[PDB]
């Protein structure tokens, strides 16, 4: 009995541990980065072109 | 005249007539679009004795003309009065000949197509104009405005109209036109003095009262409370001195009259105010989208300077539509000129001689190529 459980809980976690090093490889460098809008207050009024 | 073929950028606005070149920041003849004719026959000679007064001669000699409206609403009376004007416009008043500079026109919204043909083929024929294009003010305003999403309310002389715009795309079955306009504004003012004790039909009081509209008009914030307050208010009763030296003093009806776009009961609309007129528009056009409308709300046109639109416009929209977003308008001073600013702008670019509405198409397919070559 004690066969049988280790050969299924032993293929059981080696699918879990190669689902894990996919994970193990990034973990961050699947998300996009930052560019909120804040500041340009010292921007100028009569921008150089018309649409102004 | 330039040296070079820049094009000529006219604005025909409902009351106003602005033209001028290509590439300028504002157009250089600017004139009403009154035009005054002899009230009486000749038996004298020596000077005058001439038929059509256009521009500032018709404005100096008002008392002696028949004042007359070649368009009214966008209706076209006479055309040889465009022509004679238009003549006034290019020789007297621009010093160019429109043979050698293609025209960039502005057209009232939603101008009939059968007016567009007929103007478009008597100007080629009396004309020499190389080339053409025509729009619509709506969008010349939102190019003043450099921005692409937003409704833009064009109060002009004859007409008001309504047209949301999102991001850059004309939504025709969400505008409207009202015929609330500057003529009854200067109606009502005119029944109110009236009431006041001074009685004018005439078109110079027609001028003046316009010019006190322009000077001491308010947009009332609370209307019933105003004039309960009214009642007396020494102060806030304001006076004007009209040319020929008398003191006129009005007190509610400086707010009185504008009132009456937004209050069209008071004489006789079945149409509520143009709020509605925009809150309608707005909801017509897919739900979402409708919040950047309250937020991107334009106004255009002359009546523009006059004081209150923009805290009336906010207020009222916030008490119709939920106030959770915050609603802001936004009006460039002197907008009137926008408008042929914008005009410029369409010059500016190197794509625009692309669909200049040239001779030699105009002759081939007679004015119904205009219906496939601007839309
Ligand atoms: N400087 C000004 N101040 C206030 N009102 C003005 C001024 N100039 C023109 N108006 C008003 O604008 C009206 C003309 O509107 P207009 O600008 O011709 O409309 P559009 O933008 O459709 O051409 C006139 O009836 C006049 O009462
Ligand atoms: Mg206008």
């Amino acid at each position: 009995l004690g066969a049988r459980a280790k050969e299924s809980l032993d293929l059981r976690a080696h699918l879990k541990q190669v689902k894990k090093e996919d994970t193990e490889k990034e973990n961050r460098e699947v998300g996009d980065w930052r560019k909120n809008i804040d500041a340009l207050s010292g921007m100028e009024g009569r921008k150089k072109k018309f649409e102004s | 005249d330039e040296d070079e073929t820049t094009a000529l950028v006219c604005d025909n606005g409902s009351g106003l007539v602005k033209a001028g070149f290509a590439g300028d920041d504002a157009p250089r003849a600017v004139f009403p679009s009154i035009v005054g004719r002899p009230r009486h026959q000749g038996v004298m000679v020596g000077m005058g004795q001439k038929d059509s007064y256009v521009g500032d001669e018709a404005q100096s000699k008002r008392g002696i003309l028949t004042l007359k409206y070649p368009i009214e609403h966008g209706i076209i009376t006479n055309w040889d009065d465009m022509e004679k004007i238009w003549h006034h416009t290019f020789y007297n008043e621009l010093r160019v000949a429109p043979e050698e500079h293609p025209t960039l026109l502005t057209e009232a919204p939603l101008n009939p197509k059968a007016n567009r043909e007929k103007m478009t083929q008597i100007m080629f024929e009396t004309f020499n104009v190389p080339a053409m294009y025509v729009a619509i003010q709506a969008v010349l305003s939102l190019y003043a405005s450099g921005r692409t999403t937003g409704i833009v309310l064009d109060s002009g002389d004859g007409v008001t109209h309504n047209v949301p715009i999102y991001e850059g795309y004309a939504l025709p079955h969400a505008i409207m036109r009202l015929d609330l306009a500057g003529r009854d504004l200067t109606d009502y003012l005119m029944k109110i003095l009236t009431e006041r004790g001074y009685s004018f039909v005439t078109t110079a009081e027609r001028e003046i009262v316009r010019d006190i509209k322009e000077k001491l008009c308010y947009v009332a914030l609370d209307f019933e409370n105003e004039m309960a307050t009214a009642a007396s208010s020494s102060s806030l009763e304001k006076s004007y001195e009209l040319p020929d030296g008398q003191v006129i003093t009005i007190g509610n009806e400086r707010f009185r009259c504008p009132e009456t776009l937004f209050q069209p009961s008071f004489i006789g609309m079945e149409s509520a105010g143009i709020h509605e007129t925009t809150y309608n528009s707005i909801m017509k056009c897919d739900i979402d989208i409708r919040k950047d409308l309250y937020a991107n709300n334009v106004m255009s046109g002359g009546t523009t300077m006059y004081p209150g639109i923009a805290d009336r416009m906010q207020k009222e929209i916030t008490a119709l539509a939920p106030s959770t977003m915050k609603i802001k308008i936004i009006a460039p001073p002197e907008r009137k000129y926008s408008v042929w600013i914008g005009g410029s702008i369409l010059a500016s670019l190197s794509t625009f001689q692309q669909m200049w509405i040239t001779k030699q198409e105009y002759d081939e397919a007679g004015p119904s190529i205009v219906h496939r070559k601007c839309f």
